[PDB]
């Protein structure tokens, strides 16, 4: 039915969400990371 | 049932690409900022002393208006020119002794082709 | 790292161009061709010498010129991106996303090239499957790892019986002892200049089944260029190998139409001017079609597996054109539609006589199946050869010549035709076929069943045909 | 018919596939020419 | 541009030098004529250009000129109620200007630049604008053409003109980027038009025919194959698609016929009126026209030049049906081109690349959501003539491996005065499971079983014809004998369809399904009456035969009424009567 | 008298001229050695380098030091005019009947340009040829291309000469606009020897033809490329008369075969890679771009009718050649080899013949206007006796129904009467004559394909070809 | 090199009844077993290598499927040798290249094997050959010549195609040994059509 559906899309935006604010807290380090390697 | 997950799998999917095209499009916007720094006259002859050895017997060698008077004493004793250019923003070029071959050395296209290779690592980065 | 730039371009004709000063790259290497409007197409390196090298463009040259075009080096040899993430993505073909999904990140980069598995360290393959037709499961039993290609023509339902066999295949471990309940089969499709039709099938199909959520999809569509078609099968058995023996998946891969792959080689090959093989095509074929088709199987030490299942037609349904008999050649049996049985309305229309399995003996007897099963399919075999050369004789001397015994044997092959051969849809079991197969063999005296042995026709025979 | 029919196909296939090697061998001999004539002078 | 002169002429082939930077497949204009070529091979200062025309009297020396731009058609109104030839050359301009002769390099526009056309703007001042959306309408026959922006431009409205008379190359919308944008735009016929996404085949093609509608059906965006033997009513056929179907515009492309053949067909088509309107048939159609005799590049491309043409009407929201006169004679074309390349041949001397050119061709058709977001359908109907009626000549092999259906056209039927004259063996659809829930859901929940019914009933007709050569009908028992002659009725009363004749020519979904459901209780019938007792010629003169017999020729308004008299006839003449 | 020496390679027909670069390509220069003999050639490809020519005859006597090429026209053209009828050539134009040479109103290239599809018309008048079995059931209309298939030992020649002899159009049975038009023949011949020339010389001179006809005669051993040159003339000149003066002008090609064989020989002498079964593969083209070039213009009341004579190589309907032409034309007309051996004269087989264009010139206000049903039943009638006279061998004729041995007479009567006419000229009417007395051998009511107020108006009558049809 | 050849006196038991019976083999004689696919021919040969009565046996893989030496290699150690009653592989010498390893291998791994039977002759058993397809030979020369742009002769094969087949195949036969032992060869040859 639509409770599902309506259900697994909120549980989709959820994981969405959570891994944004995971990789919130290192996109810094991310950036560090790639301009140290592609830097000579 | 299965079409339930799969928004699950694509938004996860949409969410990651996101952050990521977020990490590539700041460190675009750091490269482009490191001209500006005072390394880059350091940096710019490590470029072009690696185009130049990449490419034996080159004849010519090719940067912007702004780096040739850092590469002016870099070319004389390899034996080769310097080339103004309107374009080849942050970075040098060495064409070949005959005018086919060309090699082209710039953070931003360095950027490209390592990312490939660097895309697994930022993402356990961010989700170790 | 730093590209280098060719732009010395002397000659161009047809798919290939000709580089003069580009002594750097190396044999077999990537290379990307950019025209003076900015676009970017892709090749390869066929050949390179110290005067030039060839570079075989992998779509049309149109638009290239001599002035402005520029050739830059990508790799040294074609490989490809992979990770357990690629399960449900979808790809053209060349390895770029078509699902609007953001590209993957690599957990490793592999030469589509492959490399000859060390026959040591291949183990037998020994394991049964159970597809639910009793035509292949009884007559010509399938084995993991097993290459068993299709031949079919060109209104026969060859897609529909694939994927059939994608929806019901299982392993059934309680027969064989192991009892270990094991995932479902992993399946990599991969397509060769397929229509819109065919796929828009495959793709509702898979859908209405659900195992997309464990399916590759290479899609090299039939207005895609034709170039492109040589390396879709090896980025797919790329992906496959890597699966299976990095990640102890059980993989089953799908090739829709080798025929499309087979003259795009013969259209390669002209341009190349090698030596032709029997109709046109290169002489080189049987080591090109070995290079794909080796690559499925088994290995010692290793918990995974690969089958392959290809599809091909054949040109005017001759068994002998090169491509089914180059195909033959290497593959451990193909199963082989009639058209005559397609006529009769027989669904499927797989015909046991030309059809073949050369791993049955492997996977079937005690211990693993019913131990009756190889002297059941052998005495089917017999009775169904015997059967259809009396229906040949019957045609030239009327009904009413026939004996008691030629007539038999006549009623059996009928019987057999619309039972056992007819089965639509529906999934049968191993023992339900096996109940089948002996209700049919009840019609002829004991005498007759000499590839039997004397216990196994105690313990079965006398059953009747009626149950079904 | 049907055995008429089949031997009509297989001499047929033959004669094709003759005349495609000879007309295979005949333009690699012309290309091998032209080679020795341009090319080489 | 980039100029050259001659080094080197040797028949159409041309070699050009001081060409540097000419771009491969791209025409040019070689000698003060201007023959157009087409560049095949660069290598050094020199391009290969292979010239459409005759180069009798060239001398070297002459120059070469590229045009810069591969070849290509120009996409905008006008182009119906037009003939044209392989490369889209309106042939009346040519004949009011060079006569009745067509000499060499004659020069002219395929849309003509002197004809007025009502503006009527759509857009506004600051738009923002995407490949694939209306600027604007033009009133044409009865249609509302809308210019569309060219695929590849997007940016933002800056000019727009307002509604009146203006030509067709007067600028019309400017764009802030200094693009300027016309009534018609240019399309490489070797591009495929870019859409949205492809729709799976899920209505029927209304072919107007019960033969083809019911037991060998092709969807909309479907393909289709049909032989051409002689004397078998093909044209008529081909005709009746044109004149009949669900197509909104129809596209005609003659490849290499006869000219004589072509002369029929271009007498017969201004003296037809469609149904629709009453107007000339010649309002909704474009004719490309090929005789034998003309240059072999012009014939190669002119089923390019149609189907993008038909992908640009596609784009713009109709139904369009596009017809292949003989794919066989185009595949001779192409097959003399690739023997002047010097290629190594495949298979019967065709070029090895052929399957790939058909599947490509073919893969046009489809059913899409254009780019404005409209609906639109081509569908593909080409002939193919075999030499000898063998079907395992290479072009039929490589078109029956892709196409969707298949109409064995017979002679032997068209003698015996049944037409249309389609046998129904060997010829397959694949389309009928697709169909099948549109079936249920739009004529009837039951049809498809209907369906096959009427073909198990034709197939119990064919299995037994042996007996009847070699006995005879009058000798026969009764269950025999009732099944043949249900099966002539069959073949009489519904595969039958007279083309000529006022309310016959056109047949909808609802008519044969009253014909069949009709046909089905008659055999039930026939079937209990011998079951309890009767004699077939008993049978034979009940009125319901001579109801049926006439369940054609009445009015589709009408076939309610007349159908349920049929029903009521049928269940109460096998009670009263044996 | 720009003239180049300078020859650098001479090897079999071909000769290469450095410093040529004003020849045009497809041009005709003239070859002199030495002695002051001069042979023909054609300029095949241009180059900055050198040009290639291709000469006519052989080069016995040529050398690289006196030879010497002068430049005649840039492309081949023909002087025609009104006055050539009843005069001869050799195939290029020059004239062979030792009469002064004519005067060229206009030059005309011989590569003629296609029609404009939207100027033709429907071809609706018939074209009487004299013999029954073509006019009756193969009816010639005008602005057609029916080719006579031949066999190799069968006399096509004496059939081409008949029809050249007694073809004429019947502008009275047209009933409105009864006045008659100029008509003329143009007769090519290729490949042919001395004995079938001189045949044809007598044949077209002792009966007067010649007043009515242009002749375009070229021998076995004259040069190729003057074999290849010759329908070019011939159709050039057709099409001339027809279209500026008003004619209606037939074209009878003879032995297509040879001038495909003559299409394989050069296209091998331009180093070119034969096609399927070593034919050329521009065959289809090149064949195409003779046969198109007749049939009847809108505002125009002349007209160009074709009919290629050929005979298949090997009896082969396969044989690319007759393949080709069945593509390209209209149908064909067929000669049986039995009814040859037979003696039945002239042997066309009714059975395996075809006009395609037959249908849309009888009938109404053309023809007498029965002729259709005639044809059919005649055609039906024949087919069904041509079994029975095979059943007889086996069954016997006693045991035969009455209605086939009925038919068997018709057969023998049809084979003895209609096909076997001999030298002699019939009208349309009295064939149709013919045809319904041969008809009246069979019961009333047999005749399912003709109406019955046709029969009623013809039926009824003994045998004419004893008579005559008076 | 050798001392003398002699003729074949004695028979090579396959334990097949039709070819043991019917079409018999000599000792140092050459069989040819040619087939479509399907027919049996590498069955055949398997057959032949587990029951015979010659001392080694020598089988080539030249060009053909790795499973089918797999399954040798898994199964021959647990069969019985027919004279010695010892393990089945201990007589046995495996040459294998599949059809995926390199083209240009195939020709040399016939004449390695050859060449091990020969030697083996020379120390005086009875050594039985099995090349499992030639036609995969034929197709290395045929693409080597393709390279080297030599003149086709018959479906693109070399024109000294049949003096290589003819040198193979002339290195069988039974012999007197140099050191003055006997010993002989037998080749079975299977070809592809
Ligand atoms: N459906 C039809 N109903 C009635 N008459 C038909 C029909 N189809 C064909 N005919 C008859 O046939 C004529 C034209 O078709 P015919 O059988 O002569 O072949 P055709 O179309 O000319 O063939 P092709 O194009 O293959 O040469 C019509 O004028 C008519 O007399
Ligand atoms: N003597 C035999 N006894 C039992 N089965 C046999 C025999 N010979 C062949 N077969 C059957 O044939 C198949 C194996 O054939 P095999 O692989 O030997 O063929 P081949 O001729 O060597 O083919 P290829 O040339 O394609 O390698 C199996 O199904 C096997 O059961
Ligand atoms: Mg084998």
């Amino acid at each position: 039915t639509e409770a599902l559906l309506a259900r697994y899309r909120e549980r989709a935006e959820a994981e969405a969400k959570a891994v944004r604010e995971k990789a919130m807290a290192r996109l810094d380090e991310a950036v560090a990371l790639v301009l140290k390697e592609v830097l000579p | 049932e299965s079409a339930g997950e799969l928004l699950v799998a694509t938004a996860r999917t949409q969410a990651r690409g996101e952050v990521l095209e977020e990490v590539r499009r700041r460190v675009r916007e750091a490269l482009e900022a490191l001209p500006q720094k005072p390394e880059w006259p350091e940096v710019v002859r490590k470029l072009a002393l690696e185009a130049l050895e990449a490419l034996p017997g080159a004849k010519a060698l090719v940067a912007n208006p702004e780096d040739l008077p850092h590469l002016e004493a870099l070319a004389r004793e390899r034996g080769v020119e310097l080339q103004a250019e309107p374009a080849l923003r942050l970075g040098v070029r060495a064409v070949g002794a005959e005018g086919k071959t060309q090699v082209e050395n710039s953070l931003l296209a360095r950027l490209d082709r390592a990312w490939d290779a660097l895309s697994s690592k930022v993402a356990q980065a961010l989700w170790g | 790292l730093l590209k280098k730039e060719y732009t010395g371009i002397t000659y161009i004709s047809g798919p290939l161009l000709f580089v003069e000063n580009a002594k750097d790259l190396a044999y077999g290497a990537i290379v990307d061709i950019k025209d003076g409007t900015g676009r970017v197409r892709g090749g390869q390196v066929i050949e390179v010498s110290e005067e030039y090298a060839v570079i075989q463009v992998f779509e049309e040259t149109t638009g290239l010129d001599l002035a402005t075009t520029s050739v830059s080096l990508v790799e040294d040899v074609a490989r490809l991106g992979v990770s357990k993430e690629m399960l449900g993505r979808r790809f053209n073909g060349i390895g770029k996303p078509i699902d609007g999904l953001p590209p993957i990140t690599p957990e490793k980069r592999l030469p589509i090239t492959g490399l000859p598995l060390n026959p040591v360290a291949r183990r037998k393959p020994e394991q049964f499957i159970q597809t639910g037709i009793s035509t292949i499961d009884v007559m010509n039993t399938l084995v993991r790892g097993q290459k068993l290609p299709i031949f079919s023509g060109s209104g026969l339902p060859a897609n529909e019986i694939a994927a059939q066999i994608a929806r019901q295949a299982t392993v059934r471990p309680d027969l064989s002892g192991e009892g270990e309940k094991e995932e479902p089969f992993a399946v990599v499709f991969a397509a060769m200049g397929i229509t819109q039709r065919e796929l828009s099938y495959f793709i509702q199909e898979f859908e209405r089944t659900g195992a997309l959520s464990r399916s590759v999809l290479f899609l090299n569509k039939a207005d895609d260029p034709t170039i492109e078609r040589i390396l879709t099968p090896r980025m797919a058995l790329t992906v496959a190998e890597y699966l299976a023996f990095e990640h102890d998946y059980h993989v089953l891969v799908i090739l829709t139409d080798m025929t499309n792959y087979c003259e795009a080689l013969r259209e390669i090959g002209a341009a190349r001017e090698e030596i032709p093989g029997r109709r046109g095509y290169p002489g080189y074929m049987y080591t090109d079609l070995a290079t794909i088709y080796e690559r499925a199987g088994v290995v010692e030490g290793k918990k995974g597996s690969v089958t392959q299942i290809p599809i091909l037609s054949m040109p005017d349904d001759d068994r002998t054109h090169p491509i089914p008999d180059l195909t033959g050649y290497i593959t451990e049996g193909q199963i082989q539609l009639s058209r005559e049985l397609h006529r009769k309305g027989i669904y499927p229309p797989i015909d046991p006589l030309p059809s073949l399995s050369r791993l049955m003996n492997n996977g079937v007897g005690k211990g693993k199946t019913r131990e009756d099963h190889k002297q059941v399919s052998d005495q089917l075999y017999s009775a169904y050869a015997n059967g259809v050369d009396i229906r040949k004789l019957v045609a030239i001397i009327g009904e009413d010549a026939l004996t008691e015994n030629d007539r038999r044997y006549l009623q059996f092959a009928d019987a057999f035709e619309r039972f056992f051969i007819n089965q639509g849809q529906q999934n049968r079991s191993i023992e339900e076929s096996l109940q089948i197969a002996w209700a049919l063999l009840s019609m002829l005296p004991q005498g007759e069943l000499k590839r039997i042995s004397k216990d196994h026709i105690g313990k079965y025979y006398g059953q009747k045909l009626e149950e079904i | 018919i049907p055995g008429i029919r089949a031997q009509i196909r297989f001499i047929q296939q033959v004669l094709e596939q003759r005349e495609r090697e000879d007309t295979f061998r005949l333009k690699r001999i012309k290309g091998k020419i032209e080679a020795r004539e341009a090319e080489e002078e | 541009m980039i100029q050259g002169v001659i080094q080197k002429i040797a028949g159409p082939a041309v070699i050009a030098k001081g060409m540097l930077g000419a771009r491969m497949y791209d025409i040019c204009k070689v000698g003060e004529e201007g023959l157009v070529g087409e560049i095949i091979r660069l290598d050094g200062d020199t391009a290969f250009v292979q010239v459409y025309e005759d180069t009798s009297g060239l001398k070297v020396g002459e120059p070469v000129v590229s045009t810069g731009l591969p070849l290509a058609v120009e996409l905008g109104p006008g182009m119906l109620n037009g003939i044209y030839d392989g490369i889209q050359r309106p042939l009346e301009r040519i004949r009011e200007k060079t006569g009745i002769y067509i000499t060499r390099g004659v020069v002219v526009h395929a849309l003509d630049r002197e004809k007025k056309w009502a503006w009527t703007p759509m857009v506004k001042p600051g738009d923002e604008v995407r490949g694939g959306m209306v600027l604007g309408t033009v009133p044409e026959f009865g249609f509302t053409h809308k210019i569309l922006v060219p695929p590849d431009v997007r940016g933002r409205v800056k000019e727009v003109k307002p509604a009146g008379e203006y030509t067709v190359e007067e600028p019309v919308v400017v764009l802030e980027d200094g693009t300027e944008l016309k009534m018609y735009h240019t399309w490489p016929v070797r591009r495929a038009r870019p859409v949205q996404r492809k729709l799976d085949p899920n209505t029927p093609f209304l072919t107007g025919m019960r033969i083809l509608d019911v037991l060998f059906p092709v969807a909309m965006g479907g393909t289709a194959a049909i032989p051409g033997p002689f004397g078998a009513g093909k044209s008529v056929t081909q005709q009746s698609l044109a004149k009949w179907s669900n197509a909104d515009v129809v596209v005609y492309v003659g490849c290499g016929e006869r000219g004589n053949e072509m002369t029929d067909v271009l007498v017969e088509f201004p003296e037809l009126t469609d149904p629709k309107t009453g107007g000339p048939l010649m309002h909704r159609t474009v004719l490309i026209a090929n005789t034998s005799n003309m240059p072999v590049a012009a014939r190669e491309a002119s089923i390019y030049v149609g189907v993008t043409i038909a992908e640009y009407f596609r784009d713009q929201g109709f139904s369009v049906a596009l017809m292949a006169d003989s794919t066989s004679r185009w595949a001779e074309a192409l097959r003399e081109i690739s023997s002047r390349l010097e290629e190594m041949p495949a298979e019967e001397g065709y070029p090895p690349y052929l399957a790939a050119r058909l599947a490509a061709f073919y893969e046009r058709a489809g059913k899409v959501i254009t780019l404005g977001g409209e609906e639109g359908a081509v569908t593909i109907v080409g002939a193919v003539s075999p030499p000898g009626g063998d079907m395992s000549e290479p072009v039929t092999q490589s078109t029956l491996r892709i196409v969707g259906a298949f109409w064995r056209l017979d002679a032997s039927l068209a003698f015996r005065r049944h037409f249309p004259a389609i046998n129904w063996n060997g010829s397959y659809s694949l389309f009928t499971s697709a169909l099948d829930p549109w079936y249920r859901e739009n004529v009837a929940e039951d049809y498809p079983e209907l369906r096959d019914a009427i073909s198990e009933l034709l197939q119990r007709e064919a299995g037994l014809q042996e007996i009847v050569q070699l006995v005879g009908p009058d000798a026969l028992q009764d269950a025999e004998r009732l099944v043949i002659e249900v099966g002539r009725i069959i073949r009489e009363d519904f595969l039958q369809q007279n083309a000529y004749h006022e309310v016959d020519a056109y047949c909808s979904m609802k008519k044969a399904y009253g014909i069949m459901k009709m046909i089905l209780a008659f055999y039930k019938e026939a079937e209990a009456a011998i079951k309890r007792g009767v004699s077939i010629d008993e049978i034979l003169q009940l009125p319901v035969l001579e109801r049926i017999g006439r369940a054609r020729y009445v009015s589709e308004e009408e076939f309610p009424a007349y159908f349920e008299e049929a029903m009521k006839e049928i269940q109460g003449a096998f009670k009263a009567l044996a």
